[PDB]
RNA sequence: GGAUCUCUACUUUGAAAAAAUUAGAGUGUUCAAGGCAGGGCCCCCCAUUGAAUACCCCAGCUAGGAAUAAUGGAAUAGGACCCC
């Protein structure tokens, strides 16, 4: 479809606008068949360095991975929507706390290591660079206690990410708040 | 020396692969592995001229830096540098021991041949240990032609080069006693060097009397 | 076996300071180890390090300042209250002037300094001078 | 060492280890202070400015002294990559 | 080093760091499975099934095509065996050492192997009763082991 | 070798050193598409096959089990993919 | 006894505890060891005259912290929430 909320929450103008976007393209367009069967979740548009933006759609988890399928489609067609605005494909992950001693509760199910926290971020880092792969990750402890994670992407698909490593540093402080610099090692 | 002047050119690599200065023996040893090029079909090591030249350059700024040029130390125990550094301690102005090297000429200040120099400039630092040992009881510091298979025990400026052969050795120590007055105020680095590099070879005295 | 991974990195940090090394290269990484060498970090004991991140216990590369006389651990890991802490003060720092004990305590990985103020002790990882 | 006042009590500052950071004892006759003249810009003759580098004699004796004075080289921009 | 004998040699595996299937691996999550069920009908242990799928099929990690390993995929389906394959391997060695001691009488160094596999088959039982993968009356016998291969 | 960079080695090191003791480990090995000379279909095989390959519904065989790589067929031309 | 998840042992607080002894506050037995008394003003008054305080392992009790070290939770699921 369009989009399908977990709650009974309603989308605004911009969600709906890219939902508009993603029905109207699959009426004309092959992906007919392959989108009617997958939907979106949420779509928020961040500000990165400069004067430029870009949005994050998100999808949920058992739709990622067939909708990593046409991602490489999808992203060609929507940034000629929205000219000078990149477009990432993130899944909708949920974090469940820690359980600690002071949090009273009675039955909670061991938090799987998929809901970690640390789980979750390398997670969306991956579906971040997803037409990429990260080959190596190197965290730069500085001087203070503020680090740098060094990502090293495949020297192959190189000419279709060499701009948006820039957009990927800006959407990987957004949601998760770490700074993030893009290699190409070979 | 980084710049664009102290570049080598085509008439200072030539000579080099006249005499044989990139040749390094079949033995390497692992604090000279970063001056050696590559390893050829008969065991023979190449040794980069481009880094010869700089580790030059590096001793010659060195030797400028010493006010009184006799307080630097040209000590050559071999027959194949002897009047190569007899040739350099006179084109600079510094002191040589060209003959054979009495223990204790660092140390025992009673001693009647007893000199302390500021700087120490040996041939081999395997031939010329017994200066460079005696020198590490003082505080001389120590720039050696040292080959691929020579150890750098108590050397501060490994200049890579064939050491032994007699027109690779000479022409070392014309390249820097050139090097050393360039840097002076006595050749204009224009014009060539007036003294020929086989001033400072040394000849077998078979072929003296031809 | 390999037990214990916090020596065999404090080993390897003080084995190549003494040979004059610039870089060492830790074989496990912990998160008890970045604790540690954190605190050595912002004393100026150390430089920055990388932690080399595979997908198992992973590597550190640690820089190397030449400040460092060394740094050890206390492998039984006893228990230090805010009382006894003066006791292992004297055994193991060579002057009241310099050197840390780093600890264990609720409130985080630190050394004995920062527990004195936030009054409060633990279990003692080992020492740095 | 201060003494709390701004009084510097040492008699004397030794001089670390330009590739070690190692303080040079005072009986360490197998240190070396070697000078390194620095050239001119244009016509490359010594104008009077050098540099100063200290190698304690551990460092010398086990080898490193010529590779310590080579990066040290590079570092001020005395030698070429 | 090894548990039972001196040597300090390394010579094991060296996964890659991504953990992810190659392009030029067309099969599906239902496709491996299959190939697993045929495998492991015609009595091929998790070890040999995943050697097969590596080398003829490009199948390079089971665990990366499918959600689950080799033995889960069979334990889910059924078709695990009821001991598991290095404890049946270790008695497997136990039964041909003891039927080689009881015909060689005066050969110590079979003897002394006997024990170290024995040793070996303990310890490894013991570690399966802590996990509750066999019975806490389960035994090694020596005289009803041959009829367990 | 006093002041090595451990960060950044160059690959010919990386490459000499073994598999494990590598920054990040690596395997040595690779998959082929080995092509037999009668028919045309193409069929990955592991490096050290450590089995006796052969094509599906054909006769040739196309690898053999050896110590270290397996050893192919003549005129058996392969090619490592990535 | 490897690494790994928000970046009941340990630890801190309180309660409770025979004094004497030890440490220690006050106080010129002529000083001191000690004592617990005694000081100041012209029939009293002031210094609430004083006769403190610390320590009292471990175990038990109580209230915080959650790093470190053990430990449990869903796998032949009806496991957790709803539905009702």
């Amino acid at each position: 479809a369009k989009i399908v909320k977990p709650n009974g929450e309603k989308p605004d103008e911009f969600e709906s606008g890219i939902s508009q976007a993603l029905l109207e393209l699959e009426m004309n367009s092959d992906l007919k068949a392959q989108l009617r069967e997958l939907h979106i979740t949420a779509a928020k548009e961040i500000e990165v360095g400069g004067s430029r933006k870009a949005i994050i759609i998100f999808v949920p988890v058992p739709q990622l991975k067939s909708f990593q399928k046409i991602q490489v489609r999808l992203v060609r067609e929507l940034e000629k929507k929205f000219s000078g605005k990149h477009v990432v494909f993130i899944a909708q992950r949920r974090i469940l706390p820690k359980p600690t001693r002071k949090s009273r509760t009675k039955n909670k199910q061991k938090r799987p290591r998929s809901r970690t926290l640390t789980n979750v971020h390398d997670a969306i880092l991956e579906d971040l660079v997803f037409p990429s792969e990260i080959v190596g990750k190197r965290i730069r402890v500085k001087l203070d206690s503020s680090r740098l994670i060094k990502v090293h992407l495949d020297k192959a698909q190189q000419n279709n990410v060499e701009h948006k490593v820039e957009t990927f540093a800006g959407v990987y402080k957004k949601l998760t708040g770490k700074d993030v610099i893009f290699e190409f090692p070979e | 020396g980084g710049l664009d002047v102290l570049q080598m050119k085509e008439e200072d690599v030539l000579k080099f692969l006249a005499a044989g200065t990139h040749l390094g023996g079949t033995n390497l040893d692992f604090q000279m592995e970063q001056y050696v090029y590559k390893r050829k079909s008969d065991g023979v090591y190449i040794i980069n001229l481009k880094k010869t030249w700089e580790k030059l350059l590096l001793a010659a700024r060195a030797i400028v830096a010493i006010e009184n040029p006799a307080d630097v130390c040209v000590i050559s125990s071999r027959n194949t540098g002897q009047r190569a550094v007899l040739k350099f301690a006179s084109a600079t102005g510094s002191t040589t021991f060209a003959g054979r090297f009495t223990p204790g000429t660092f140390t025992n200040q009673i001693q009647a041949a007893f000199r302390e120099p500021r700087l120490l400039i040996v041939t081999d630092p395997r031939a010329d240990h017994q200066p460079l040992t005696e020198a590490s009881y003082v505080n001389i510091p120590t720039i050696a032609l040292c080959n691929t298979d020579s150890p750098l025990r108590y050397v501060d400026i490994a200049i890579p080069c064939n050491n032994k052969g007699p027109h690779s050795v000479g022409l070392m120590w014309w390249m820097l006693a050139r090097e050393v007055l360039r840097m002076r105020g006595t050749i204009s680095r224009e014009h060539p060097w007036e003294v020929m590099p086989d001033l400072y070879f040394y000849r077998d005295p078979e072929e003296i009397e031809k | 076996v390999r037990m214990n991974v916090l020596a065999d990195a404090l080993k390897s940090i003080n084995n190549a300071e003494k040979r004059g090394k610039r870089q060492v290269l830790l074989r496990p990484c912990s998160k008890v180890i970045v604790r540690f060498l954190t605190v050595m970090m912002k004393h100026g004991y150390i430089g920055e390090f990388e932690i080399i991140d595979d997908h198992r216990a992973g590597k550190i590369v640690v820089n190397l300042t030449g400040r460092l006389n060394k740094c050890g651990v206390i492998s039984p890991r006893f228990d230090v209250q805010l009382k006894d802490l003066e006791k292992w003060q004297n055994n193991l720092l060579p002057s009241r002037q310099f050197g840390f004990i780093v600890l264990t305590t609720s409130a985080g990985i630190m050394d004995h300094e920062e527990a004195r103020r936030k009054h409060t002790g633990g279990k003692i990882l080992g020492f740095f001078f | 060492m201060q003494n709390d006042a701004g009084e510097f009590v040492d008699l004397y500052v030794p001089r670390k280890c330009s590739a070690s950071n190692r303080i040079i004892g005072a009986k360490d006759h197998a240190s070396i202070q070697i000078n390194i003249a620095e050239v001119d810009r244009v016509t490359g003759r010594f104008n009077g400015q050098f540099k100063t580098y200290a190698i304690c004699g551990a460092i010398r004796r086990m080898g490193e002294a010529d590779d310590s004075l080579l990066r040290l080289a590079k570092t001020d921009s005395i030698v070429a990559k | 080093g090894r548990m039972h004998a001196p040597g300090k040699g390394l010579s094991q595996s060296a996964l890659p760091y991504r953990r992810s299937v190659p392009t030029w691996l067309k099969l599906t999550s239902d496709d491996v499975k299959e190939q697993i069920f045929k495998l492991a009908k015609k009595g091929l242990t998790p070890s040999q099934i995943g050697v097969i799928l590596r080398d003829s099929h490009g199948v390079a990690q089971v665990r990366f095509v499918t959600g689950n390993k080799i033995l889960r995929i069979l334990k889910s389906k059924g078709l695990a065996p009821d001991l598991p394959e290095d404890l049946y391997h270790l008695i497997k060695k136990a039964v041909a050492v003891r039927k080689h001691l009881e015909r060689n009488r005066k050969d110590k160094d079979a003897k002394f192997r006997l024990i170290l596999v024995e040793s070996r088959i303990h310890r490894l039982a013991r570690y399966y009763k802590t996990r509750r993968v066999l019975a806490p009356n389960w035994k090694y016998e020596s005289s009803t082991a041959s009829a367990l291969v | 070798p006093l002041a090595k960079d451990l960060l950044h080695p160059t690959p010919e090191e990386e490459r000499r050193r073994h598999k494990k003791k590598r920054l990040v480990q690596s395997p040595n090995s690779y998959f082929m598409d080995v092509k037999c000379p009668g028919c045309y279909k193409i069929t990955t095989v592991f490096s050290h096959a450590q089995t006796v390959v052969l094509c599906v519904g054909c006769s040739t065989v196309l690898c053999q089990p050896t110590g270290g790589k397996a050893r192919l067929t003549e005129g058996c031309s392969f090619r490592r993919k990535q």
